[PDB]
Order: structure tokens, then C-alpha cells, then sequence
RNA sequence: CAGUUUUAUCCGGUAAAGCGAAUGAUUAGAGGUCUUGGGGCCGAAACGAUCUCAACCUAUUCUCAAACUUUAAAUGGGUA
RNA sequence: GGGCGGUACACCUGUCAAACGGUAACGCAGGUGUCCUAAGGCGAGCUCAGGGAGGACAGAAACCUCCCGUGGAGCAGAAG
RNA sequence: GUCUACGGCCAUACCACCCUGAACGCGCCCGAUCUCGUCUGAUCUCGGAAGCUAAGCAGGGUCGGGCCUGGUUAGUACUUGGAUGGGAGACCGCCUGGGAAUACCGGGUGCUGUAGGCUU
């Protein structure tokens, strides 16, 4: 029966990484954070106040809220079969952007460029992204020499 | 004695060392680990035989007594007084434990502790005695009858390099030569070429 | 025989500070607090209000934040003053309000708000918070940046404060540091603010030094002396400020005449030589070394 | 040319009177530096509590005071009229300064009074090169250079040059 | 919509490994001045000289770790 | 098995936990039912343990002074 | 090339010993009437300007430590899935696919995305 404490089993993780105690840098604050933004949860160990609970530490949400040094969030979480959707109010040290929604805004650009060039050139450009395919038939030049053969070692005691 | 060592033979429990945590601990009786002139060169010692251990066990240290005295005793007759130089390379750490049954009975049942014991691995050495070249035909027949006090079984091997090093056979006498290498008494230092220069000079004037 | 204490354990366990603590310019426990915009401002940058100070000049400059470094709009050099007929005692206490003038109305002169706006005229020495114009466009505010320097009862970096408040600006205050504040009753004069401000406690050596001893009038007074400066020369300056010539606050910076790019620093040793010189100093060892013995 | 920011000033000169005894040794042995110098002294005290001494935690023990300037060379010529110019070797410290305690208060030239009494105290003279304040400033502290740092010879052959005093081994 | 996969993305401190790196445990020699002692020892004294056993400093060496860690996989966890 | 003996009968800290989270036994090593007008709330100013070299009685250890000094100190209690 | 305020993890930027430093600059330096403070005008605060290159300064140097990246160690250690595969058991081989880390040997030692005055 172990116990149900706000930081159980958290010596790792709210820990500080190596060579890289001391002074929060001030590149973290003054970010900009709109509603819609979708973000990373990463913990830390110096700032006290407004910590998330240990079960989030790698969760990824979107904003509904903003407010003097904190922003809402929404989030997903699973408790015994179900799945809840449970809001926070988090403070702005223990927060990154994520960059998984960018090269998709790199891509709705790419095939908007790639659509309104050549769409009255009367083209058919490709737009679906398409797997790895197995690749193609290709020549191997071996000018001269033979290839070289391997002979597997005969044992002796290494050690 | 205690309880005999088909009990705690084969290595099952999680690592459970002397420390702020166990104490109660009584003192192993292997105190010394090394013996004969160990007060040797390295360049009159070129022999180098190893007792590789084969099975995963656990090899308690009134064995790592009873075979020192064993290799001992013949060694001074065949080799001589002065001829050699022997190492154990274990230590035991490992804390081993027992029950007592004397009416409470089970409840409660987390051991004290019993021993010592020192874990082995494959291919794992456990004694070595380096010696001349002369004397090789006594080693085979000295670690021949440390066999019988270990259990499972382990090999004994004539190493391929030179005395209690890392380094080679013939390798080492053409780098000594050309001033790569210092001896140590029973060691050797490796000189190389990244250092700063007043070394180099104190070296070679 | 003793530990050596800086070993390789000693760097390799061994974080380094920042760079402008080791270079000790900076506070970022001070700075956290003044540079931070809220959350729910959304990009509404904020005016802080840098003074320096340095054994020789004055410097008055105002800057926001951004995370590409903070940026500079309007600065004020106290040695732009010999334009204008101050050319001894650069950074005195007057020449620390002279400069806040210039900062002050230099700024409204670029962002077109001159002649609305004013701010005080005469030199009384009273609170002056300027209140914003109703239908016009509102006040402008900066929130002030000292740093470093004990902020007790007398500081020079306080006179440039009055000169770009009375010049326009609108920074919040408190009469309780300001030369003339009585620690044991709390009070505050005005005139002995004003007495310190235009010269006079530096005009009185005018007798302590011109009457008592003749020595040392001139083993400390030698550039007012050869400016020809009287003591009673503590003279108005500011309608000049004023007028007309923050038509040029920049002073127009000057054109460039083409240099030669010569240089003056010795350049990097390469690898093909640093190979080369211990190929030198060992055949020189033992050229050196053989030949003797 | 001998660069003329490499002179062999004083810094400061310290002293102190350690009785280990409150009460009124102590107030009494403040008066010794009162008329000495022309300044009040500062009372220092226990760090941890000695069984054996009769010392109490925080307890207020001993008197120290610091001099600068052209004070401290009168002093120290008392001084070293006290000790007749006769220093030794192990007096100076590897770092650059040097140290010593008289016996009696008399030989400082200060007369008797029975409701005093003998006590006996110490010097401590600091040297000194342009630039020392460095490495006390509040704004850009920065540190010496090594150049510029003063051994333990150069000391005793400016002792030696400025008031000729002999320093015999031992 | 999915008890699944791919392409982009962040999260984690387990197996392994490592003490010539910290926190703890541990074996044997090598050079130094004594850094201090208990005794030889010549000594009205010594760090003079000492055999040193010994601790001390520096480079090396033999083995270890659930409540120790520089590094750090496999499977696996959210998002689009 | 009951009994005598214990509290795993409400809480927290490391570990078992198998690299998110969750996870058992009369499994381990440990603690609590309080304390404080300051040991709470702001602001200025300073930097610690240990170590060296010195200094009158002063010694293993009183105080002073200089240098090195990434936390080896401290933060009321258990441990991170 | 310098001064002011910075950015990023803040070391490619640190530490130790050397050396040359043109002009503008920064600084040690000259001092104590001015309600700035101290036992002490050293530190802090103010009024200054005769005089000069040590300076966390600036730049280069060390067959340097340190750090930053690359090979070796190694398809080794480890490992998701499976077998009427061995073996008395301990544990080890195979198919399937993923796959590390030290020692050791090499190269680098501040970019300045930065705005204002400035080697100009
Ligand atoms: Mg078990
Ligand atoms: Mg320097
Ligand atoms: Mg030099
Ligand atoms: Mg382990
Ligand atoms: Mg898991
Ligand atoms: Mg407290
Ligand atoms: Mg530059
Ligand atoms: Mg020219
Ligand atoms: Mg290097």
C-alpha cells in the first residue's frame, strides 16, 4: 500500500539536467501564447508555484485560456477504461510550443503553391503523399577487379 | 560452520551489499588478497596464468581461503620461495541471508545476515600467478588442484601477454625500447604523444 | 603538501554563470521583474529607462524588450552638450538633468508630439506628474533602469529623471531620495533642490578654495580656468534646448570617409605551423643536445 | 623606468587585543586603542562555546581596530622602535605581508595607570600596489594579474631599504 | 470511427556500462619532501642522519552497488 | 489456525515497479498527532563548510589578516 | 576594431602561465566644502583631471588541462516476438528484426539573428 502524495516518485523527474542548474534564461518568458496553440508539458524543479501533477509530464494539449502569468489547457487523460478531457491552469516555466503542426503548415502552403502554379498550365502535378516504394532495377559497374572474398575467423580463446 | 553451500549456490536475489543500510554484519576471513614477492619488477615475471571462472554462482570466501593456502603450499616447493607472484582477483561484497526457526513461526520472515559471498560472471577471472618463464609446468598442476575446492567447473589459461599488463608478448620490449613505456615496479606507465613538451625533455635528457 | 583543489574533478563538475554575470554588467533577478510584459498584453512592449553613468560622461537611453536583444529608439549622450555652451563639469548634476531634457523633448520631436505635451518650463523643483490630455493622444510613460547604483538620498542618475519628467514624460515618482530631504522629520524644500541644481553647491569653492588657499584653486579648477569660467556664469541654457535643434537629435551622423581596412591585431597561428614548431624545438633539442654532450 | 604604478605602499595596518574575558577587561582594554589612535574600536565575539576556555556562544571576547593612511606609519615607526629594527626571517607571510606582537603597552610610549594594567596586543601591516581596490568594488570587479602581485622578497628588501631594518635567520 | 502501421515531432532514466569523474567501499607497489608521530640509531638537540614501519601529496593498479551516478539502448506513452 | 505480541486500521518520504502513468505481502530503512510576532510579507547589503600562509602569552581547537574556494555549509523536524 | 543595453543552451565563450597593444574610448588614478555612509573618504556617495599600461578588460600563443564534435571499442554487450531446439540443472546456441557506452586515436577554441554611438 504505497502512499498517494502530490510528488511521488518524482526524484528524476523534476530534476534539473546536468550542467544546467541555476537561473531560468529569459528567452522562456517573453514567447507569445495565443488561443489554439497546441503545447508540450515539460516540469521543473526551481520555480514551486504552479506545478503540474506528475501525470502530465508529457501530455500535449491546446489553449482555451489565457491570463496574467499563466494559460489554460486542455488535455486528455485515461482512468480505468475511460477517457476524460480535464482542463488546467498552468504557469508559463513549465511550457514549450510543439512543432508537430508546422510541417503541415509547411505543406498546406507547399501544395497551394504546388496547386495555383500549374493548375492553368492545364497539368496534373501529384499532391498525395506516397510511401517509401521498393526500389528500382539499377546496374552495378565492376571495372576490373573481383570481389573479395570473406573467410570467417577460426576461434581462439579471446580472454 | 553453518549451513552448507548447496543452499546459496546459484544467484537469485537482487545485490545486497554492507552499507548504511545492512549493518549486523560480521567480517569476512579473507584479509589479504595478494602474496609471495610482490615486491616484484615487471620485467622478471613474464608468465601469466589465469583461472577462468565458466558458470554463473557464487563462490564464498572460506574457498577463496582454502584455494590461496593450497597453491601456496605447493608452490613452495616446486617454484621456489621467490619464484612468483599471486593475486585473487575477487572481493567479496555480496550479503547473504537466513532464517531462523527457533511460537510465533513465519510472520515476520526477513533474514539476517549469514556470510559473505562475491558474484561470478562467464569468462571471469579469479586467481592469476604471474611467474618466470621457466616455470610453467608447475602452474598447470598448482590451479589443478585449486579446481577441487570450487564447485561447478572453470578453465585455466596461459594468457598471451606479458606479467600483470594489458599489453602484448612481444610488443612490449620493442616499445620499452623506444621509450613508450616506464616501469612501475609491478606495473607500467604509458607515455604518449599528447602531453606538453617538458615531459618529453625530462625524458629524454 | 596539500590538495590541489582544481582538478579535472574540479571542471568537470564546474557550470559557468552567464556571461554578462561574469562580465558583472547586468542583474537578472533585477531584470526578470522590470522586462516582463503580461501574457494578456499581447505584444505591448514595454519602455524602461536606462542611465549610466561612467567616470567621464553620461549616458540616457531608452529601450523596450524583444527576445532578439533589447532594442534601442531614442538615446542621449552628455557629451552633445558643447554644442550648446556647456563645456566644463560634463557630469555634474546639471548636466544629469541638461541630458534628460534632450532625451525628453528629442523623443516627442520624433514622434510628432511638440508643442502638446510641454511639460514645465521653469525650474521650481516641485512634483510635476503630467496628466494625460483628454480627445488627444494619450501621455507617454517609461518605467526607469538604474542597475547597479546604490539608490540612496543624492544620486546624479536622479537629476536626469527630473529633467526628462519636467520635459515631458511621465514616470512615476516619489519626492523621498531627492537633495533636500530631511531624514529626521520628513519633509522636502524645493529651493535647496534648486540650489543644487543649476551649480551653486559647485560654485561655492568659488571661496572655500579662491580665499583660504590659492594652491589648490588651481590644482583643481584647470579647465574651468582655461575655458574662462567665471562662478557666477551658472547661466540658462535650456530655451536653446528647447527651440529648434532636436531637428537634429542624431547631430546627423556623419559621412564616412573611405578607410585603407588595415589592421592592428595579429592573427590566428595555424595548425601547419603549430605542427612545425615542435618539429623545430625537438630537432633543436637535439642538435643542441648531441653536439654538447 | 620602473612604470611608476609598481610603488610599495601601506594599504591598511590592523591590531587587536584578544583577553578571552568579558566583563571588564574587555572595557577597560578599549582604552588602550582610544588613546592609541584617536577613533572608537569594535568589540568582536565567540563563534562556538569552549568547555574548557570559559567562552560562551556569541560571548564578547576580543578589540580589533584597522588604520590607513599617514597614521599608520607613525605607529608602525613606534613599532619597529619597539623591536629594534631586528625582524627575522619567518616573520613574512608567502603572500606578501608581515606581523608581529609586543609584550606591554608601555613601550608605545603610553604611561601607567593603576586601574588598568598591562595588556599586551598585535600588529598586522598590509601592503599595496595601485589597482587593490579592484577586487572590492561592488560594479566591475574583475582581479590583479599576477604581474603585478608582491612576493615575499620584495617585501623584506623594502623593509630593509625604508627603515633599514635587518632581518637575521631564524 | 480503429487493442494496428508509416512519415514529422516531444517525453522517459530501466537492462548495459563506468570509477584514470562526484556521492559511498575497497587491494598492492612506485617516486617525494617530512606533512606529523611510536621506536630503533649517532646524538647534551632536529623535519641533522634516520631503518623505517606509518599515515600525508602526485601520477598508476585489482575488484563492486535496489535505497550511487557522467553517458544511455530495446519494447513503449501523448499529439498532428 | 486461534491466543499472547504487534499496527501494515487515517497520513507523508525514499525503495520494491519490470525506462509515461497505475500496481501487492506481518516486504525493507525511517518519521508524524507539533513548532514560530518571527523561523510570516516586502527592501538594501553581505557570502558559506573546509584548506593554506602568518601573528605576544595561544596549545589539536579562542580572535585578527591575506589567498584558493560551484556548495563540499545552511534552510525548526524524516528523507529526497 | 571598441563603448551601452542584450539574446542561446549560455565554456567552441572556462582556468593556468606569456606577449604586443595605433587613434577615439573604457579604468587605476587627484581630492573631501556639498546631509552620502561607514571604528576607517578603502568599499558606497559627491567635486574633479596634473599624470601613466597592470586591468574579469581586447587580440594571439602552449606536441596545455577542460570543453565541443568525429572514427575505434562493436554489429560486441543488450533486446521485442517463436520453436516437441539442446542441457540433470544452472545457463548457452539458432530464426526474426531493433541496437549502446568508457578507455584509446583525430579536428575545433566564440557565432554574434541585435539595435543605437564607434577599427571610422
Ligand atoms: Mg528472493
Ligand atoms: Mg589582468
Ligand atoms: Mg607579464
Ligand atoms: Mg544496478
Ligand atoms: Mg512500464
Ligand atoms: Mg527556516
Ligand atoms: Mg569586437
Ligand atoms: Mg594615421
Ligand atoms: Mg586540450
Amino acid at each position: 500500500t504505497n502512499t498517494k502524495g502530490k510528488r511521488r516518485g518524482t526524484r528524476y523527474m523534476f530534476s534539473r539536467p546536468f550542467r544546467k542548474h541555476g537561473v531560468v534564461p529569459l528567452a522562456t518568458y517573453m514567447r507569445i501564447y495565443k488561443k489554439g496553440d497546441i503545447v508540450d508539458i515539460k516540469g521543473m524543479g526551481t520555480v514551486q508555484k504552479g506545478m503540474p501533477h506528475k501525470c502530465y509530464h508529457g501530455k500535449t494539449g491546446r489553449v482555451y485560456n489565457v491570463t496574467q502569468h499563466a494559460v489554460g489547457i486542455v488535455v486528455n487523460k485515461q482512468v480505468k477504461g475511460k477517457i476524460l478531457a480535464k482542463r488546467i491552469n498552468v504557469r508559463i516555466e513549465h511550457i514549450k510550443h510543439s512543432k508537430s503542426r508546422d510541417s503541415f503548415l509547411k505543406r498546406v502552403k507547399e501544395n497551394d503553391q504546388k496547386k495555383k502554379e500549374a493548375k492553368e498550365k492545364g497539368t496534373w502535378v501529384q499532391l498525395k503523399r506516397q510511401p517509401a516504394p521498393p526500389r528500382e532495377a539499377h546496374f552495378v559497374r565492376t571495372n576490373g577487379k573481383e570481389p573479395e572474398l570473406l573467410e570467417p575467423i577460426p576461434y581462439e580463446f579471446m580472454a | 560452520g553453518r549451513r552448507p553451500a548447496r543452499c546459496y549456490r546459484y544467484c537469485k536475489n537482487k545485490p545486497y551489499p554492507k552499507s548504511r543500510f545492512c549493518r549486523g554484519v560480521p567480517d569476512a576471513k579473507i584479509r589479504i588478497f595478494d602474496l609471495g614477492r610482490k615486491k616484484a619488477k615487471v620485467d622478471e615475471f613474464p608468465l601469466c596464468g589465469h583461472m577462468v571462472s565458466d558458470e554463473y554462482e557464487q563462490l564464498s570466501s572460506e574457498a577463496l581461503e582454502a584455494a590461496r593456502i593450497c597453491a601456496n603450499k605447493y608452490m613452495v616447493k616446486s617454484c621456489g620461495k621467490d619464484g612468483f607472484h599471486i593475486r585473487v582477483r575477487l572481493h567479496p561484497f555480496h550479503v547473504i541471508r537466513i532464517n531462523k526457526m527457533l511460537q510465533t513461526g513465519m510472520r515476520g520472515a526477513f533474514g539476517k545476515p549469514q556470510g559473505t559471498v562475491a558474484r561470478v560472471h562467464i569468462g571471469q577471472v579469479i586467481m592469476s600467478i604471474r611467474t618466470k618463464l621457466q616455470n610453467k609446468e608447475h602452474v598447470v598442476e598448482a590451479l589443478r588442484r585449486a579446481k577441487f575446492k570450487f564447485p561447478g567447473r572453470q578453465k585455466i589459461h596461459i594468457s598471451k601477454k606479458w606479467g600483470f599488463t594489458k599489453f602484448n608478448a612481444d610488443e612490449f620490449e620493442d616499445m620499452v625500447a623506444e621509450k613508450r613505456l616506464i616501469p612501475d615496479g609491478c606495473g607500467v606507465k604509458y607515455i604518449p604523444n599528447r602531453g606538453p613538451l617538458d615531459k618529453w625533455r625530462a625524458l629524454h635528457s | 603538501f596539500v590538495k590541489v583543489v582544481k582538478n579535472k574533478a574540479y571542471f568537470k563538475r564546474y557550470q559557468v554563470k552567464f556571461r554578462r554575470r561574469r562580465e558583472g554588467k547586468t542583474d537578472y533577478y533585477a531584470r526578470k521583474r522590470l522586462v516582463i510584459q503580461d501574457k494578456n498584453k499581447y505584444n505591448t512592449p514595454k519602455y524602461r529607462m536606462i542611465v549610466r553613468v561612467t567616470n567621464r560622461d553620461i549616458i540616457c537611453q531608452i529601450a523596450y524588450a524583444r527576445i532578439e536583444g533589447d532594442m534601442i529608439v531614442c538615446a542621449a549622450y552628455a557629451h552633445e552638450l558643447p554644442k550648446y555652451g556647456v563645456k566644463v563639469g560634463l557630469t555634474n548634476y546639471a548636466a544629469a538633468y541638461c541630458t534628460g531634457l534632450l532625451l525628453a523633448r528629442r523623443l516627442l520631436n520624433r514622434f510628432g508630439m511638440d508643442k502638446i505635451y510641454e511639460g514645465q518650463v521653469e525650474v521650481t523643483g516641485d512634483e510635476y506628474n503630467v496628466e494625460s490630455i483628454d480627445g488627444q493622444p494619450g501621455a507617454f510613460t517609461c518605467y526607469l533602469d538604474a542597475g547597479l547604483a546604490r539608490t540612496t538620498t543624492g544620486n546624479k542618475v536622479f537629476g536626469a529623471l527630473k529633467g526628462a519628467v519636467d520635459g515631458g514624460l511621465s514616470i512615476p515618482h516619489s519626492t523621498k531620495r531627492f537633495p533636500g530631504y530631511d531624514s529626521e522629520s520628513k519633509e522636502f524644500n524645493a529651493e535647496v533642490h534648486r540650489k543644487h541644481i543649476m551649480g551653486q553647491n559647485v560654485a561655492d569653492y568659488m571661496r572655500y578654495l579662491m580665499e583660504e588657499d590659492e594652491d589648490a584653486y588651481k590644482k583643481q579648477f584647470s579647465q574651468y580656468i582655461k575655458n574662462n569660467v567665471t562662478p557666477d556664469m551658472m547661466e540658462e541654457m535650456y530655451k536653446k534646448a528647447h527651440a529648434a535643434i532636436r531637428e537634429n537629435p542624431v547631430y546627423e551622423k556623419k559621412p564616412k570617409r573611405e578607410v585603407k581596412k588595415k589592421r592592428w591585431n595579429r592573427p590566428k597561428m595555424s595548425l601547419a605551423q603549430k605542427k612545425d614548431r615542435v618539429a623545430q624545438k625537438k630537432a633543436s633539442f637535439l642538435r643542441a643536445q648531441e653536439r654538447a654532450a | 623606468k620602473e612604470n611608476p604604478m609598481r610603488e610599495l605602499r601601506i594599504r591598511k595596518l590592523c591590531l587587536n587585543i584578544c583577553v578571552g574575558e568579558s566583563g571588564d577587561r574587555l572595557t577597560r582594554a578599549a582604552k588602550v586603542l582610544e588613546q592609541l589612535t584617536g577613533q572608537t574600536p569594535v568589540f568582536s565575539k565567540a563563534r562556538y562555546t569552549v568547555r574548557s576556555f570559559g567562552i560562551r556562544r556569541n560571548e564578547k571576547i576580543a578589540v580589533h581596530c584597522t588604520v590607513r593612511g599617514a597614521k599608520a606609519e607613525e605607529i608602525l615607526e613606534k613599532g619597529l622602535k619597539v623591536r629594534e629594527y631586528e625582524l627575522r626571517k619567518n616573520n613574512f607571510s608567502d603572500t606578501g605581508n608581515f606581523g608581529f606582537g609586543i609584550q606591554e603597552h608601555i613601550d608605545l610610549g603610553i604611561k601607567y595607570d593603576p586601574s588598568i594594567g598591562i595588556y599586551g596586543l598585535d600588529f598586522y601591516v598590509v601592503l599595496g600596489r595601485p589597482g587593490f581596490s579592484i577586487a572590492d568594488k561592488k560594479r566591475r570587479t574583475g582581479c590583479i594579474g599576477a604581474k603585478h602581485r608582491i612576493s615575499k622578497e620584495e617585501a623584506m628588501r623594502w623593509f630593509q631599504q625604508k627603515y633599514d631594518g635587518i632581518i637575521l635567520p631564524g
